[PDB]
């Protein structure tokens, strides 16, 4: 069984995406169907669901409206109209046979899925603010600084520290994506607390898709 | 209608997992169909167990006999059992069923097989810095790093009150030493910020709880 999802990509809020779902390996015609999609880091919800013969149609309460479900029989393809799309709309996008059998039913087989971002960006430089000490911390002589990089898009972000001459104990965490479209990111130092009155800390803030660049003190 | 599953469980090879799930009560888990599907890091969802009863079950394709269901009408609960944890086994698992045709999920159960030594999370909270706080804005970021398994909860709470919205909230990434790290972000206004005496990050590993706080003066 194969099912191939293809027809995703970046699209702005208020714009429309049509996902499309090849299928073999079964008699496609004689089944249903059914959506699925996952936002990044969260559990699976179900978006919509067409009968074997196309007749009936089903729309969670989030999409209803919005979406329209489609089969084309005689092509084997699955189809998802997405219309208004929305910040919440974001997310991997499964296929999956939806069967009838006598006394069940069940999600037997997924495709792999296609990504759907919806940024109301399309290339936005980062803001980038100190984190500064704050406290001792103590842990003898242990102190932890960093940078936070705010709202850029589209990834990614490096960081360094002191041009390169600061690696141990760096520690760049992987980026968040809010619902408003834009990453943020944070990279912390843990540094000796003696050396916080001698020391100078720069992080190297590079953000290739823009052409920005920031050294943040 | 709610499918309640626990956020995450750790065994260790060759021992036997027990994954619940709680249906509310509109609906009477002795009439329902079970649907567990596993998803691997990084894949699609694959159908891993349909239950019903005893009598009336069946396997999803390449799932070995080491696993099966069971029904607990009391607490009107849905069990998924393997036992000889195997390395292969360690996965999100989703409980579904069908309601009146709406196809309802629970929220994934993180089961790690242990591979490594425990190690409880190293949690540091960051304020918002003057410059943030002088553009009327507000970030606080919650550092989370050096745990496993590599799965936590992260709630906020604003002088000693959850806090509702406002919070993203990474998935854990594996890190260098093959321990995993996660980050929390808590977006106000600066006037949001002044309002309270204390912002709290609190984070959850395997039902022991860290609270760190911050203070705005």
């Amino acid at each position: 069984v194969q099912l191939v999802e293809s027809g995703g990509g970046l699209v702005q809020p208020g714009g429309s995406l049509r996902l499309s779902c090849a299928a073999s390996g079964f008699t496609f015609s004689s089944d249903g169907m059914s959506w699925v999609r996952q936002a990044p880091g969260k559990g699976l919800e179900w978006v919509s669901y067409i009968s074997s013969g196309g007749a009936t149609t089903y729309y969670a309460d989030s999409v209803k409206g919005r979406f329209t479900i489609s089969r084309d029989n005689s092509k084997n393809t699955l189809s998802l109209q997405m219309n208004s799309l929305r910040g919440e709309d974001t997310a991997v996008y499964y296929c999956a046979k939806d069967i009838t059998a006598p006394g069940r039913n069940g999600l037997d087989s997924w495709g792999q899925g296609v990504v759907v971002t919806v940024s109301s960006a399309s290339t936005k430089g980062p803001s980038v603010f100190p984190l500064a000490p704050s406290s001792r911390s103590t842990s003898e002589s242990t102190a932890a600084l960093g940078c936070l990089v705010k709202d850029y898009f589209p990834e990614p972000v490096t960081v360094s520290w002191n041009s390169g001459s600061l690696t141990s104990g760096v520690h760049t965490f992987p980026a968040v994506l809010q619902s408003s479209g834009l990453y943020s990111l944070s990279s912390v130092v843990t540094v000796p607390s003696s050396s916080l009155g001698t020391q100078t800390y720069v992080c190297n803030v590079n953000h290739k898709p823009s052409n920005t660049k920031v050294d943040k003190r | 209608s709610v499918l309640t599953q626990p956020p995450s469980l750790s065994a260790s090879p060759g021992a036997s997992a027990r994954l619940p799930c709680t249906l509310s009560s509109d609906l009477n888990v002795g009439t329902k169909n079970m649907y567990w599907y596993q998803q691997k890091p990084g894949s699609a969802p694959r159908l891993f167990l349909y239950y019903y009863s005893d009598s009336d079950k069946q396997l999803g394709p390449g799932v070995p006999n080491r696993v099966s269901g069971s029904k607990e009408t009391s607490s009107n609960t849905a069990f998924l059992l393997i036992s000889g944890l195997q390395p292969e086994d360690e996965a999100d698992y989703y409980c579904q069923v069908y309601d009146n045709s709406a196809r309802v999920f629970g929220g994934g159960t993180r089961l790690t097989v242990l591979g490594q030594p425990k190690a409880a999370p190293s949690v540091t909270l960051f304020p918002p810095s003057s410059e943030e706080l002088q553009a009327n804005k507000a970030t606080l970021v919650c550092l989370i790093s050096d745990f496993y398994p590599g799965a936590v909860e992260v709630a906020w709470k604003a002088d000693g009150s959850a806090v509702n919205a406002g919070v993203e909230t990474t998935k854990p990434s594996k890190q260098s030493n093959n321990k995993y790290a996660a980050s929390s972000y808590l977006s106000l206004t600066s006037d949001q910020w002044k309002s309270h005496k204390s912002y709290s990050c609190q984070v959850t590993h395997e039902g022991s709880t860290v609270e760190k706080t911050v203070a705005p003066a």
